[PDB]
């Protein structure tokens, strides 16, 4: 019916791909071997959004893997539900990018895009109504910066209507992957700023911290943070897939949630997160998941909600609830904290209900909110960027490529601008 | 000096036929409505 | 069932190896006779 | 994922035994080169049940070749890969890079184009040389020089061995030494030093072995590569390929060399004494006891850094260790790269091998670095170098054999060039 | 020699598809003159008939310029 | 079902290909025996003139 | 009842009729000795049209093998399906061609010809209804290019009304298999562009494109290319051979494709082809059939279709289907692709449906494309022309055998004027 | 199908004695010459269960026919088939083409007409002889001569051993190889050059033999025969025929000399430590140190190349294989062809001989090629021809026997015309 494409870039974007589609799976009721078990008719109703049905009860992912080198896509292979992906969606290079934004939109983007482009054109006519794109990556590497950037590029010049949701992974300060990281994210940033429908921030440090003070896990592994980042995605798709009181698709939250087409940078959260132990000491309620959905120490991001003004928020509920709770808790929620909204906006919250919650809970819900608090983050990145380039650190692996010191000026200009709007709104 | 397997298919039971013609599929012998006497 | 004559349906046997062999036999040929020769095909 | 590792000289093809042994015990091959697909980036297997390795060894005096060729692998390499002259340069640059060079290098570089063409998914050549001689120095740097020019971008990783400070057993290594780096700035990609009475106090403190000789030295170089492999060979968490480093840690086209340190080095006895866990294991790879290279960073500012980390490791952790280092002041930065770190786990704990001094453990971490101290070794170098050149000292061979004082003034010239491209880099 | 474009295979035929691996020859797909300049591109049509440069037996006329 | 018959006849040709890649492996190990039986270098004419 | 006279031309004619009348004989239920054990007598119908009976259903084919070296002959009779074949049918020559079109079409053509023609005016009149003659060979050899050419030359001067298809294989400078390709290809094209009615263009290197990106084969021997080209013609001939919906004959097809008579140069496609390892992951239906046969990957000419405009399509179905989706599919795939149809001829594209499908298939389908692409092929084997021709290369062996360089030149311009005459219809 | 093998000299007869036991046990044929029909292009059956080769070897000294006749192959060959002089050329190619040819080649022309009148599908003739003596020269060389009136057209190949650059073992050789030539330009169609000292190279490098004697060398010269002949007696995917080299090897009427090489030539235990595919042996095949002919194609330019393969051979990998050797830099073609390239594919594997050492491989490879090095080795043998010619060093003996100087000045300027065709056709 309404139909969402995946992508996934890079190692971080495969890995994170691989866990979102273990976790829709299981919601569905499909085995590893890929054919359909499940109790519910309810699941047939809407699996179209994501499979296709290939022979007696075969279904298989709407989802394009894509990177440089062969050991991501092997190591996302041998896995469990590694059985499911097509073998024909593997559009796959041979060389390598290394963290260079320049090799990765430039040099091997010239030569794997047609490749690319190809398969997400078959994927994206095979369906009735397209709905939207969703791309999955981070903005530290070449393979998945770069490459898809270009692809987001490329997607927006040929189906400029559909919706486009970019879950994008972007460095902190505290640990830094790559020493190229803020060179990567600005430019990223440049083109993600007029290219990109709506981005969905996550960050390695917050999730981090998730899962070290909330969860009070030993060893937090990168399966556990993927693990979060897909149910956060899950359960932005929830209405999509599932019948509810008061429908919602990605559309109408874009439409809800950006007030001007420059900003479209949201944070993310998820409830509820207890502790091993403390699970059975808290209660099922929705005061209890709003009191935890609004906590500035559960969004995965590095930014801080109360030093700027919400401009707009939506929230996502799952389960069997009553909508008097839902607005009453919003609105005493927007209420208490006065100070930190907009005020020429009224109500700025979007609140959507769903019926179906995610299997083993009660209930659930999902917080996107955008605020003028992530201009920190981008001035972050900006000096590190502006640091470097002052002195022409790092610049030859990437001007000897065919770029030029013209792109980066502009990136910072856009940068720069973006920055000082959300500070005349904040 | 110090992976999945899966079982072969059977073949159907029911054999598939190919040679089916549309005239010979939609045309087959059919009765209905006997004749009906006239009243008095 | 047989399998069926497709394009996709053949085993990949090494091409040096055959049971049979590859003598290429001269069951196509031509007597000597003269200027004017005749054609002989052999069972 | 191929990646091609040829050696040049005495010590690059010893340190080639160790290596190979430890692939070998690595990938479960026994020695006469058959197992009992990770090995396909190293060795390359032919027909049923034989795998020959991607390498050459190549070197002027036959003696120590013919000792591989009737050693315990003699099955295992192919003979065509084993090259081997007649007579040494004798630690002569000249004589190694215009004499025999010249009729070496022709041969070298026929066989290195058949293994690249076998190859498929060609990650980069690794060259394994001590530049103190005088095959290694002459025509390993006419071999980078020819490999270059031939293939252009592909990564050339040069782990060097360079002369000890004060431990010493020629006296015109200074000599070859600055010739050999001259040419060395121009077409090595990354290059890592490997100083000798480094690893000989690494073996005497920590291994508390008291007469260690060659081949404890040439073990721990095995270790050192295979867990910078250990990427490209296993899967982890967080993988890492060649390619990387490239981009990573040569911030400016000429400034190309970095520290090698690797963490734990620990006995059998001290590993039942102590436990070891990523903080610990991070803080003692920045020591300079625990160096591959004679020199002391707190002198300098670390320019850049990359931590590979082996075994038993998460990522929260080593995102702690990495903040509280950074958050600390012990060591400072150059302010021009705040993101001066890069990370990477893979999950194979590293191996033993049986006869070996290493105890097995959890986990591990190689550190390779770029700092300032390396311009401060070039400028002790130079000292040396200098005291000769003075007095137009042994400079009467080079000329015999072919080459003049242009090339010497050059060459020193050039280091000065660049000791003035380090100070001002480290403002 | 030169190569032409394939359009349609020209793709798996990148030399480091072939596993070349080091810097392919470029004269070959140069001297070739493509519409776009890259090995993807349309040739140039031609038109009328070709006279003989050369004389018989492979030897270049006078008139005709030549390499040394 | 004509799904179905098409996943016997894919099933049937990889285990055919699997008995093909078995004769391939017999035959590579066939050719290497036959060289260390008989085409050993210490077997030849000139081995009297080159024997070390 | 209307009679197809087959005739295989040089080595790769002989072996792609040998794979032909193969697939041919196990479509009928014909067996390799001869005798019919088909299962519905809906083979039994229509094999008039390739076979002839003989003596208690022996069932012998319409066939003229024919070339200058028995060599390739030896080998075809002792490989199976090689008693069907008459004896009396064969053609021998002594002296070999020499990959000379000279050899080919001057000197042996002077005395083998009027056998052939006696043996093909035998075998065409022994029938009562002839359709027309479907002739494989090459452009690139000797023996198949030039003797096949003048036989085409002396069939269309004697029967100048029946219809005649032409499956010649093309070749590329890629796929260098001989040093005369050009002197050979461009002659052979300018006879063809005269004499043949309609021509369907192969290369090697588009079936190795095909059997590496939809089949991904290990090792695609020439057995799997002649299979595939075999399977191409007998999805052009099944509508002659079985009943349908919506029949259309060879000379339905030549009208529907055919806009003006030099327009005659088609590029062809063949689908499902599906590998082993996707056949489980994918479905067949007609949307399905239609994305396949519409993409340039599963084309057969070094030409991308996309690189010009489609003057004509023709696509025949096989199997039971749904003509409203037929149509529809037709439609849209005609009205998405706005850039690369046609504007002057409305609704460029004639379908076809049988009922009969292959052996073991539910649903296959076979594409004819009279597209403007073709004058890139033919360009790039120009400009190879008259490289060569420029100095005199290898022309004394064409020189001392009789033909005169104004051959060359009036080639050269035929065939340059009709890329001419295809750019300006583009 | 037939195709008769003619032998001329101590050279000829010799490679002739290892072809024909090559292609005894390639057909299974005893030595007695019954078998315990792809013979029918080689050996005519005649009446019940014996085989009779069609060739002849024809020669004047008596000892080495006799020895082929009181050697193991009595029964094999047609007494009357060994056409025996009874005195020598001496090394004269006068001598050998006035005196004594003129007797014998009225008798060796019967034969060769019984021959052909004998068989029925003549593809064509081939050739054996070495141009560096008197009897293959002189009398070989009228023979062609009388054939080329005889027949014209028929395919008459030429697999002729020039003298060696320097290795030599005579001293008139160049005016026999010269006078020859002279000869060979406008009457053989396709000549194949053949030289022992690269021959010599090719055997210590690849078959690792120190001391090879002439009988190593018949070897493979009987597998390159075999290997491009193959396509004949064996059928193939893609096969190929005698005539066809003629129309797709010679660019003009007088430029036919060609550069054959062959691979894989490998001895057993490098054949058990590295595996032989397509393109590895087709990149060997145009490697420049495995020429048969002492000569470098790099120095010039390519003309036109065949490709004959034996063996387990698919058609993709070769058409990949030949694609990478196009893109690849290190060779260039000619300005002309676009295609220049002539691929052939036959399913049989070559066989082996017992006692040889030639290891038993999967697949093989034989290259035919045209280019200018053709022009430098003929430059060469110009020059030291000219050295000898100036001072009128050994001329008496052919103006005693009956020519005169104006044979000598003639070949010497057909031979500079040669040098400016080869100059001009490469521009
Ligand atoms: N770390 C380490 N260094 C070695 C080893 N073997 C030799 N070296 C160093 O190599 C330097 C001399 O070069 P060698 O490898 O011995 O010989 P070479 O490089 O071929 O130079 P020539 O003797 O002139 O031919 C000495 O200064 C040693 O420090 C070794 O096994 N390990
Ligand atoms: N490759 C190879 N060359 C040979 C062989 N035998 C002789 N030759 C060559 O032949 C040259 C001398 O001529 P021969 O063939 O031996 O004798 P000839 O041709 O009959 O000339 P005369 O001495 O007049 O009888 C030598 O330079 C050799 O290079 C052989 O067995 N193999
Ligand atoms: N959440 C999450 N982040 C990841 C994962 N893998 C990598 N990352 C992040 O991605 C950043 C580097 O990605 P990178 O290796 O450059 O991706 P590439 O473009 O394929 O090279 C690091 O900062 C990691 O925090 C993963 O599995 N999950
Ligand atoms: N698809 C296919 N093409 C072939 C086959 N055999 C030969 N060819 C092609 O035919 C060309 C050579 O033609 P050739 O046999 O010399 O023609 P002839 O000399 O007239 O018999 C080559 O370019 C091949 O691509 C085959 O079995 N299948
Ligand atoms: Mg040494
Ligand atoms: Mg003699």
């Amino acid at each position: 019916m309404r139909e969402i494409v995946h992508i996934q870039g890079g190692q971080c974007g495969n890995q994170i791909g691989a866990k979102f589609w273990e976790v829709v799976s299981d919601e569905h009721g499909i085995d590893p071997t890929g054919t359909y078990h499940g109790d519910s008719d309810l699941q047939l109703e809407r699996i179209n959004v994501y499979f296709n049905e290939a022979t007696g009860g075969r279904y298989v992912p709407r989802a394009i893997l894509m990177d440089l080198e062969p050991g991501t896509m092997d190591s996302v292979r041998s896995g469990p539900y590694g059985q499911i992906f097509r073998p024909d969606n593997f559009v796959f290079g041979q060389t390598g990018a290394g963290n260079n934004w320049a090799k990765g939109h430039y040099t091997e983007g010239a030569e794997l895009i047609d490749s690319v482009l190809d398969v997400v054109r078959k994927e994206a006519e095979s369906c009735d109504c397209l709905q939207g794109f969703q791309v999955c990556h981070s903005l530290g590497g070449g393979t998945g910066s770069g490459m898809g950037t270009l692809l987001i590029s490329k997607i927006r010049e040929e189906y400029p209507d559909r919706m486009m949701l970019t879950f994008s992974v972007v460095p902190s300060p505290k640990v830094s992957d790559t020493v190229v990281e803020p060179y990567n994210a600005t430019l990223s940033v440049h083109q993600l700023v007029e290219n990109a429908d709506e981005c969905m921030v996550l960050d390695n440090e917050a999730l981090y911290d998730i899962c070290f003070r909330t969860l009070k896990l030993t060893t937090p592994t990168f399966g556990d943070l993927n693990h979060l980042i897909s149910a956060v995605m899950s359960g932005i798709t929830c209405c999509l897939r599932f019948p509810g009181q008061l429908n919602a698709d990605l559309r109408k939250l874009a439409v809800n949630l950006i007030p001007f087409p420059r900003l479209h940078f949201f944070m993310v959260g998820f409830t509820p997160l207890t502790s091993r132990g403390s699970q059975q000491y808290r209660a099922l309620t929705v005061p209890e998941l709003t009191q935890q959905m609004w906590d500035a120490k559960n969004m995965m991001c590095a930014a801080d909600p109360r030093h700027g003004r919400y401009l707009t928020a939506s929230a996502l509920f799952r389960g069997r609830m009553s909508t008097k709770e839902v607005d009453e808790q919003m609105l005493n929620v927007q209420n208490k904290n006065s100070s930190y909204f907009v005020e020429w906006i009224p109500n700025n919250v979007k609140s959507s209900v769903c019926d179906i919650p995610p299997k083993g809970l009660k209930m659930s819900a999902t917080f996107i909110g955008n605020s003028t608090a992530i201009q920190e983050m981008f001035k972050r990145v900006s000096e590190q960027f502006t640091a470097m380039f002052r002195r022409k650190a790092f610049l030859h692996w990437y001007t000897g490529e065919g770029m030029d010191e013209m792109e980066f000026t502009e990136a910072e200009s856009n940068m720069n601008d973006l920055v000082s709007e959300y500070q005349q709104y904040q | 000096m110090a992976r999945p397997t899966r079982n072969a298919t059977a073949p159907p039971p029911a054999m598939p036929s190919i040679y089916d013609t549309t005239y010979r599929a939609h045309y087959i012998p059919k009765e209905g409505e006997p004749r009906v006497g006239p009243g008095t | 069932p047989p399998i069926p004559k497709l394009p996709g349906y053949t085993v990949c046997l090494p091409q040096s190896l055959s049971d049979k062999g590859f003598k290429k036999g001269q069951t196509l040929t031509y007597v000597n006779g003269y200027q004017r020769e005749d054609a002989l095909a052999q069972v | 994922r191929e990646v091609i590792s040829i050696h040049i000289g005495q010590a690059g093809i010893q340190v080639g035994n160790a290596c190979w042994e430890l692939y070998c015990l690595e990938h479960g091959i026994q020695p006469d080169g058959q197992m009992p697909d990770a090995f396909n980036t190293f060795f390359s297997e032919t027909g049923a049940g034989k795998h020959v390795p991607r390498c050459i060894f190549l070197d002027l005096e036959p003696t120590v070749v013919d000792e591989v060729r009737t050693g315990t692998y003699r099955q295992l390499f192919h003979p065509e890969q084993l090259i081997s002259g007649k007579e040494d340069a004798a630690n002569n640059f000249a004589r190694g890079h215009y004499t025999i060079g010249k009729e070496i290098v022709d041969l070298a570089l026929d066989r290195i184009r058949k293994l690249a063409d076998n190859c498929t998914g060609l990650q980069g050549f690794l060259v394994f040389n001590a530049v103190g001689g005088g095959t290694g120095s002459g025509l390993g740097s006419l071999l980078l020089e020819r490999l270059s020019v031939d293939y252009g971008k592909k990564s050339k990783l040069g782990f060097t061995v360079y002369p000890s400070p004060q431990v010493s057993t020629a006296v015109v290594e200074p000599y070859n030494s600055v010739l050999s780096t001259h040419s060395l700035l121009e077409h090595t990609d990354v290059a890592v030093m490997l100083d000798n009475e480094a690893i000989y106090d690494i073996c005497r403190r920590s291994l508390d072995i008291e007469r260690p000789t060659y081949t404890n030295l040439n073990r721990l170089i095995a270790q050192v590569i295979s867990s910078l492999t250990a990427s490209l060979r296993f899967d982890g968490a967080l993988n890492v390929d060649i390619t990387e480093f490239q981009t990573n840690l040569v911030p400016y086209p000429r400034i190309h060399f970095m520290l090698s340190s690797y963490a734990p080095i620990i006995s059998a006895e001290k590993a039942y004494h102590e436990q070891l866990s990523v903080a610990e294991i991070t803080n003692a790879a920045f020591e300079p006891a625990s160096m591959m290279v004679k020199c002391d960073p707190r002198h300098g500012k670390y320019m850049a850094c990359c931590l590979m980390y082996r075994g038993d490791v998460v990522p929260k952790d080593v995102n702690a260790s990495v903040a509280t280092i950074k958050t600390k002041r012990t060591i400072q930065f150059v302010d021009w790269c705040p993101t001066g770190f890069k990370c990477g786990i893979n999950y194979q704990p590293p191996t033993v091998v049986p006869g070996g001094d290493l105890a097995k453990v959890q986990r591990a971490v190689c550190m390779i670095s770029n700092s300032t101290a390396i311009g401060e070794i070039f400028s002790r170098l130079d000292h040396k170098f200098d005291l000769m050149y003075a007095k137009r000292a042994f400079v009467h061979w080079y000329v015999g054999e072919g080459m003049e004082e242009g090339e010497f003034s050059e060459a020193r010239e050039d280091l000065a060039a660049l000791e003035k491209d380090f100070e001002e880099v480290g403002a | 020699s030169r190569s032409y474009p394939g359009e349609q295979v020209e793709h798996a035929f990148n030399s480091k598809r072939l596993k070349n691996w080091e810097v392919p020859a470029v004269d070959k797909s140069q001297a070739i003159s493509t519409s776009t300049g890259t090995r993807f591109g349309t040739l140039q049509p031609r038109s009328g008939r070709t006279q003989f440069i050369v004389d018989d037996n492979g030897h270049l006329k006078s008139g005709v310029p030549k390499l040394e | 079902a004509f799904a179905r018959l098409t996943a016997y006849f894919d099933d049937q040709l990889t285990l055919m290909q699997q008995e093909a890649d078995q004769i391939r492996k017999a035959y590579n190990h066939d050719t290497e025996a036959f060289r260390q039986q008989q085409q050993l270098k210490h077997t030849r004419r000139e081995w009297d003139i080159n024997r070390p």
